[PDB]
């Protein structure tokens, strides 16, 4: 992350989120429920940075993320670093690439979508356009800014 | 076996220009050979979330026209199978374990995709989904045309009324650009016209389409003129009243149309079409309305037989 | 002639411990071995003064699946052929002269038993009449429990949710009785206990039952766990809300199930099982659903053909 | 104590919400809004515990927690320890203690109840019986168990 | 001012013994001496979001006895004000801009609280909030029973009929556990049983209370009769017929009570209270009913009248 | 008598510079110095024969804090008065042989006037015909603007939302396109621009106006930011998705406004308007509400009073 001295430790064997923007750390956590496991997390929220000035970083010891678990975090955080690690050392390391696909986290902006009330999981089919990404809804078959898509 | 056996018929997207010669292939054989047993012994539902009075009958004949019986319900509902809060999944999961096939039609856009996640084995025939998709409707509309027309590649095709809010004529645009060299004429007032992305998806495929105002401008080289009903439910009735008046058809329109044009509408046709054009030889509407037996017979006996001997 | 043949349904206290057996006997088989002209030639009623889209789907499907034609009604009705005051003694005494036999759900008590009286030759099968019986409902609850356990006899079943008011439960209760060694575990918040009439008939008869606060207290024991829906239009708000969140079904109570324990419901379940139960082996209730088909055709023909070769 | 096997670090002044239930530290993160703040902040989760296995902590730094609202831990995080860090030294080892009222973070679990699509914070009186913590709606006046109000 | 001026009556549990004793002098006063135009350039708003006839006419003739004018509206079929679907919030905070007091009658608990948190200066008095509060029924029970008996301490009450839901009798309850003394009978349908939380708050006050299944168990020693009305929906109607003599009453079997003894019930009756009782000196629930006036002036006089007169 | 005595007010166009800057006098005064008895002994019938709550309230309200007695209905389910089929000319011919004043609110464009025509020496004002006038809500509007900018001439106006079919807009721009120098920014999606009609009354009166996209593109210099209500249904549910950012408000849209800025809505807000605006200075919606009664109360006050003595 840039610095070092005052700070959190690297780890054995795990993935480790690095050049996370500030305020989308906890934001990542919550959306893809990267909590919800027994395994350790070691969190850095608005650590002093040379690059970026100010990030967060994520740490999650013995879970590693698909190429495409990796693309996922394009839409929030996609200047990020993926680092894979074993024994100590950056195994791998990759960026988020924007996915074709997004599943799960996003919402319908289709109030008369049938996702809503339903036991189902939102999907969008992504594709880039000169000034942002088109957001296709699987069910509805309507398509939205990612700006429509993201905000409230 | 086929290749629309077993398949869910969702959407006008997920169709190729194959299975929509293979469906309009089959209708005309069906049409010509009627096979009143080949769906004798299966059960299909006929779940209308949405009355649909219309859609319905033709759907429920197309059906007995094969030989299969029908269960189902058309509602203008009261959570039809649901009790203040049973979810369209779960009635989809029990309706799927009585019958064969399953042709529905709701109010909110994606019911039907949805349905094919939880009726298994169960074909998914979609009736119309909100504003999204009624891909039999534009079956049996391209239908009518290659049937009257010889074809469905290199035709003038003139859409008029309400482009902005009619799901018809959008799958009717789509479908069509599957085909080639057709040229398509929008008459709409600003307010109603067809949508950018629909222009977007034409352009994009080096199709010609153009803005009229009038249909005198294209009926002398108009092979289709696709009528659609204002949706006027919409407007304020001043504001319903200054369009409306512009873009109705009177017979004397029609002095220089073709001899293989024909009138289209989805129906109804109320203030859209007056009835002394019923008795002109391009007066097709009706006509469209029932081969929308056999665009859907053909649509049921596809998903339902690995192969049919026509 | 089987011992069903021209038998009216109304009642399960009416129905024998053979009588269960015989129908279950006979819905195992056309569910094995489809006979779609057994009844061929039938035509039958399906009259639901009191609207019922799941129960009269099943029903009518179990009529095309034998074969017969079906006419009927599903109102939420305003005096459906009554005319501000027609009896349903009348409107019965006109039915029974058109059709070989009445399906017929009421919202009154004692609506069937009534209909027999005017129907001459024409048997009755009572789909439901108000808070009384739901035959047809048990026989398929208990075909689903014979399939899936191989048996009626000595197994231990939980009840959940409302018994107090459920008739499913309470003629699911009287059913099991007539078989031997079954063991009851109740349930329910003391608002909605099984009522003190059906402990008294379990008690006279030397079956054992016992009250218990969770599922998780007889869970490692339970072959059949019967989840029924909760009357909540009954209680206050804030009362559904206190007893709701304890009777409620979650995939991880299922952690120490046996491997032949299955979940069942009559439907809609929609507060008392959460969806994440659906993918685990012992979610049953959309399969139990489905065998209301056999179940109800298995109904049909027995009381409709006097004997069966299957 | 386990911070210094592999450093997690020790900070100056703030707070150290130590002593938090496995899968409690993301809750509080959430339900309190922790996280919107600017302060360098460093959670860990599921890290070790002698006296239960594993176990959350947070750390804002140079943030000070009132009597309040450490109490307003005590439903989630009862057995937990909060310490009012000055200069390196763990200068007060507070303890959520049962509050007479709880605010904000709770929903009434009566449907009927006027405070759910209204501009509104929720409100609860809190009281020990038979020890299970009935909470009183400020608004509905309707009466529950905190597993009832907790459930969702 | 007086104790109670602006403030706002949301419910029992707020007015203590001596606003409750104030509010009672206040009514006598009011009920002896009129007083015409002592709001007279009020406009009161008497906002039924849930409609009710007797009560609304009763608070609304209370405001024109004291010279106050009003405006209002009942049963709002759709939100109301500028129906659509704003919050209640929103609603009191344009009215509150209108009026000098509102009273309003909400189907959800907590409205008239959430109210009082978006009138400003204005107060509101709550007519009823679903099954939560309904202080000014009480100041009316409350200032029947103190006239009729003299006094509030040290009285033998009896409450009849749905004690579990009906919301008059737990206020009435907690209202006559500020006052000493006071013994009371419960008798009711154990489905309808008075809360645990209602003889909780009695055991702590140290009161005495008895459970008893018929009204002559305890009639001839009872001060005042207090009957409720049994929700029929509550119940199943054979449940309802089963348990239905418990709790309704006769001109015979008032023949050992207390010359003093009145009969009260909030209205309305008809199913527990039969006419022949209406001509004995008993009844008194039309004179009950007729002191929710001066209840319902005093509670508007010491709210809006900083300095009351008497 | 005053310019405005036993004068119609049906639309605004019909009223001067001079009559407007009068019923604002009038408004400011009565605000002032409140006159209780002013109508006494009149009677005001308030006929809403289309519902509207907060408008009913609010003229009631202005009525009784006039003195005047009020008779009158709202959602007149059929046709009203002698319920039948009667024309709205004979109900308003036989309403006006009993009352002094008529304020009525109608579903018909066009109904305030012929109601003119019928009344006689009885005077109307229009509390909202169809989706032509509303004078009495422009007039609060106008008071709103001149009390917090101290005057109607030179001014930033900002309307946003639904200018194409919101009747407040148009009004309030033609009232205020009679004062001087008045600068105009529309915001609205292009389905709901602005009429053309509006911009030629300006361009015609030589006035600036300029259309936005968005509120922070001209934030920063606008004195009224004046935001309406969009109709979802005018809309599709994807289509109002889409555009929905463009015409709400957020307490952080406002860190560039002008301190003197204040932010009206003739509600209901909701949809545009958050929460968290409300309790920052420029929220001034509820305040404009107030408003209605002081100037409801000058119009009802000037068209009823010969000598106005204030
Ligand atoms: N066993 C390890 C090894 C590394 N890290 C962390 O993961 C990142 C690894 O960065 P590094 O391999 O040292 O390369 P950098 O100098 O950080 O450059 P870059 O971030 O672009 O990879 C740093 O946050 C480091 O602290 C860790 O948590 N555990
Ligand atoms: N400058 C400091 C001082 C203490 N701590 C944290 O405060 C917590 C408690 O430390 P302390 O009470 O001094 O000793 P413990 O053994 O941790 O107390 P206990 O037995 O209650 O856990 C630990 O997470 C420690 O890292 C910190 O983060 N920064
Ligand atoms: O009311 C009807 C008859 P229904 O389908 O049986 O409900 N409408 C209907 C029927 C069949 C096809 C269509 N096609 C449309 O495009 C409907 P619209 O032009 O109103 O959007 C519309
Ligand atoms: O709403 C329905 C579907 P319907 O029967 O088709 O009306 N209820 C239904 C359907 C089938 C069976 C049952 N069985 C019950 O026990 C009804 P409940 O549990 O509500 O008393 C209930
Ligand atoms: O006399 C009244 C007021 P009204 O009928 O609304 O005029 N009783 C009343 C009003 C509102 C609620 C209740 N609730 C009760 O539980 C009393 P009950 O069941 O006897 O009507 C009772
Ligand atoms: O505050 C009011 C009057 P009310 O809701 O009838 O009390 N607004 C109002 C009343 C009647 C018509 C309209 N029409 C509009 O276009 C304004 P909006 O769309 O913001 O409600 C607006
Ligand atoms: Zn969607
Ligand atoms: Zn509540």
């Amino acid at each position: 992350t840039h610095d070092n001295k005052l700070q959190v430790e690297a780890i054995k064997r795990g993935t480790v989120i690095d050049h996370i923007p500030a305020q989308i750390g906890f934001k990542l956590l919550s959306l893809f429920k990267l909590t919800e496991t027994d395994q350790r997390i070691t969190i850095g929220l608005n650590l002093p940075s040379g690059e970026m000035g100010r990030k967060d970083l994520i740490k999650i010891e013995n879970t590693f993320l698909s190429e495409d678990q990796v693309d996922q975090l394009a839409l929030y955080a996609p200047q990020a670093t993926v680092n894979r690690i074993d024994n100590y050392e950056v195994v791998g390391k990759s960026r988020p690439s924007l996915p074709e696909r997004i599943d799960n986290v996003l919402v319908c902006p289709n109030s008369n979508c049938i996702s809503h009330a339903e036991p189902v999981s939102s999907s969008f089919a992504v594709r880039k356009r000169a000034n942002d990404i088109a957001l296709k809804c699987k069910y509805c078959e309507k398509e939205f800014s990612h700006n429509v898509v993201l905000a409230n | 076996a086929n290749p629309l056996y077993q398949k869910h018929i969702i959407s006008i997207n997920d169709l190729s220009r194959d299975d929509l010669n293979l469906v309009l292939a089959t209708a005309a054989k069906l049409k010509a050979n009627p096979q009143p047993e080949l769906l004798k012994h299966k059960v299909i539902a006929s779940c209308f979330f949405e009355a649909s009075t219309r859609t319905r009958l033709s759907f429920e004949t197309s059906m007995h026209r094969l030989g299969a019986s029908v269960v189902g319900f058309s509602d203008s509902a009261n959570t039809s199978l649901g009790k203040k809060g049973e979810t369209l999944a779960d009635t989809i999961s029990v309706i799927s374990t009585y019958v064969d096939a399953i042709v529905m039609r709701h109010p909110q856009e994606g019911a039907a995709r949805l349905a094919t996640e939880f009726s298994g084995n169960v074909p998914v025939l979609n009736a119309g989904d909100g504003s999204n998709q009624h891909p039999t409707q534009t079956l049996l509309d391209l239908f009518t045309i290659q049937e009257t027309q010889g074809r469905l590649d290199n035709l003038h095709v003139a859409m008029v009324g309400d482009l902005k809010y009619g799901r018809t004529v959008h799958s009717l645009t789509q479908a069509l650009a599957k085909f080639d060299g057709n040229r398509f004429y929008f008459i709409a007032p600003d307010a109603l016209a067809m949508p950018q992305y629909i222009l977007d998806m034409l352009d994009e495929k080096g199709i010609a389409w153009s803005l009229h105002s009038s249909i005198e401008e294209v009926m002398a080289e108009v092979d289709i003129l696709y009528m659609t009903r204002v949706q006027k439910e919409r407007l304020d009735p001043s504001e319903y009243a200054n369009v409306k008046a512009q873009f109705v058809l009177r017979a004397s329109d029609l002095h220089n149309a073709k001899a293989n044009m024909k009138v289209l509408h989805p129906l109804p046709r109320v203030d859209e079409i007056a009835t002394d054009v019923d008795k002109t030889p391009h007066a097709w509407y009706f006509q469209q309305a029932g081969n929308g037996i056999f665009a859907r017979q053909a649509l049921l006996a596809l998903v339902l037989n690995r192969d049919l001997v026509l």
